[PDB]
């Protein structure tokens, strides 16, 4: 009997930590920081990407990462979209990805940043607030757990005028697990590769 | 912007994961068009933990990515910004699939569609000014029209009973045959309403 | 649905009256674009009564009739529907004549520049990922923008004071310089209202 | 000098009549039947058209017409685009371009069918209601004048969602005169040839 479920998300299947945190990124101190984090053994990732020719930085850094097809973790940040900003745009992507693989080295995994996919959503043009959000990294590496709650507060994290997250989670009979988050509510038209 | 993370425990190389993302994201995430402006920050990954240590057959693979992203689009819609109508648009007898779905984005995109569907206005006026504008073979003499399973217009023409359907309920599919093959495809959209202006122009995002 | 009739009593033979109404439609009317539906009705018509009996010299010909298009057109936009933005979009330093139109429309077509402009936001952002759907030669990196003469964008980022730009004045000038070559090519749109939305939902027209 | 003018129509230059009337058409009562009327000695004309593959009657006609390079009239309606109205839609079109060529024959001038445009305006898919449109020609035929008003009458019958006409005047200092009439509002994006 295999079975598709929402309310359920991407710590349904076996292998993943996952959490959300209020960074201040979001005036409104609502959740804006999500970290999925694969724990093993196997690393593999695909990516598609927006086919629009004007790329945010955590896009055009999210890219190169996945000619590897290797992904240990994706950090995903709302309250700005870190697009239009540029070389330190980008300085500012890698750094994000730089902190994340830090900071998970430090808590017990060895990770290089090439190995973090990193994703933004929001305004565009703006620049990020570094601090705030080196602080969110630190934090949601400490708090991730494989969870049920722990994929609800990434998904949660990640809306910007969503006003419900979005989850599902397929059961397949043969006892592997498909899980899945998005957000999106407006500028609301992929064209992906 | 959509962003998407779908994780699976299935034991599964890149190239594995890349086959079934392409082809999920083709059939559900490409055909999913709010309001017509694609982002500068689309992304949708596909990560494996290989957890379970069970290698699916592909096929089963493609097909649970497919059934997760596209109930995901089911949800995207649902929560649109502004949203009162959650519709479905279905081209039927274009002479390729892709004539189709260029067809069906043509009518979803447009104005004058979405806002008739905000006012719950059965208008295949409108339907038929946008198709005749998409870049595709088209025969305006056996186009035909229906909403929520009623055809209001059948050979080009008004059918009898046209203005007199009832789209008050939040659910609302327009169907489209052409007649001149046997293309088809579906995109999700929503109306074009008050909220969806207002949360786009009160504020900045 | 746009019609329009011109008449003259100035002496000419139909080739001429043609070459008059050809280039002055897709110079004026071929770029009035205020809501992207293109109608299933639009006619120009140009007469000729010769009662003056002088035959004018060709660009003569050629140069009232893009005239007299070009200042109905103005009309038309400052009477669309439930307009309260006359806005005007020009693209420049595009590869062609035609990449620059085809900017200029994807920029004046899109959602969220028009709910933007109809709070009087300068969202530039909105502007950049428009554009950057055009099919078209282009470089994000190489990408201005000046909103009512100000800059807002420079070389792909911010513009320091964008955010500051006052744009609740009526008429709004776009220039978006894509850096890539000379073409250019600007287009007559207006807003997205809630006057907008309100008359195309709550009647049929 | 060359002056470019509003408040002046179509009856700016010589060899031109229009009016317009209430012939019952739009609900309200508000004018919504116009002519335009050639009065020689030259007879010269040209067109362009939507298009869009869904073209209404009126449209398929006045195509038709203009592949001779004559015209005496234009006839133009709102409150019915008579689009989506099949071969008999097609043939209220005739019927209107017969009734204007007789009306004019019965004024003085020897007109017939293939010499009068036909315009159409309004929403799609609607039966024009064709006994108020052929008593509405026989009256704005014996309504129409040289005089601005006439002009005037005529762009204010062709408006649908408009709240003001369009009219414009170039009088070249050769001393001859193009004048103008335009409609739209909204379904307003021409793409012409
Ligand atoms: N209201 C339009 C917002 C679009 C933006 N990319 C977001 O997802 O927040
Ligand atoms: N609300 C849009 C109506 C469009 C129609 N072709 C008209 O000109 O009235």
């Amino acid at each position: 009997t295999t079975r598709l479920l929402r309310a359920q998300g991407v710590t349904a299947p076996a292998g993943f930590r996952a959490a959300g945190v209020a960074a201040g990124i979001k005036a409104s101190g609502a959740l804006d920081l999500a970290l999925v984090f694969n724990e093993g053994p196997d690393y593999a990732a695909a990516g598609v990407f927006t086919r629009n020719q004007v790329k945010a930085a955590p896009v055009l850094w999210t890219q190169q990462v996945l000619t590897t097809g290797r992904l240990r973790a994706v950090i995903l940040n709302s309250g700005g979209a870190n697009a239009c900003t540029g070389p330190a745009g980008f300085a500012d992507t890698h750094a994000t990805a730089e902190a994340v693989a830090a900071a998970l080295s430090d808590w017990g995994t060895e990770t290089g940043a090439i190995e973090v996919a990193v994703c933004s959503t929001g305004l565009i043009g703006d620049r990020l607030p570094m601090d705030k959000l080196l602080a969110g990294v630190a934090h949601v590496v400490h708090e991730m757990h494989g969870g049920l709650v722990g994929g609800d507060e990434a998904a949660h994290a990640i809306m910007t005028t969503d006003n419900v997250p979005k989850q599902v989670a397929l059961h397949h009979h043969d006892n592997w697990t498909v899980g899945g988050m998005a957000k999106g509510a407006g500028m609301l038209a992929p064209s992906l590769a | 912007t959509m962003l998407c993370v779908l994780t699976t425990d299935a034991a599964a190389e890149p190239a594995a994961l890349e086959r079934a993302l392409r082809r999920a994201a083709a059939a559900t995430f490409d055909r999913l068009d709010i309001d017509g402006s694609c982002s500068t920050n689309d992304t949708v990954l596909l990560l494996s933990s290989g957890a379970s240590e069970i290698p699916p057959a592909q096929a089963d693979l493609d097909e649970a990515v497919l059934r997760v992203c596209d109930d995901l689009c089911a949800q995207l819609q649902a929560d649109a910004e502004g949203v009162t109508k959650r519709v479905t648009v279905t081209v039927t007898g274009a002479a390729t699939e892709d004539d189709a779905l260029v067809a069906a984005r043509q009518i979803a995109r447009d104005s004058l569609v979405k806002t008739a569907l905000f006012g719950s206005d059965p208008n295949w006026g409108r339907v038929l000014a946008a198709v005749g504008m998409a870049p595709i073979t088209l025969d305006p003499d056996r186009i035909s029209v229906s909403f929520n399973g009623a055809a209001v217009c059948v050979h080009g023409v008004g059918a009898p009973g046209a203005r007199e359907v009832d789209l008050s309920d939040a659910d609302i599919d327009i169907t489209v045959d052409l007649g001149v093959g046997d293309g088809q495809a579906r995109i999700r959209t929503t109306d074009l309403s008050h909220a969806y202006v207002e949360e786009n122009s009160a504020y900045s995002s």
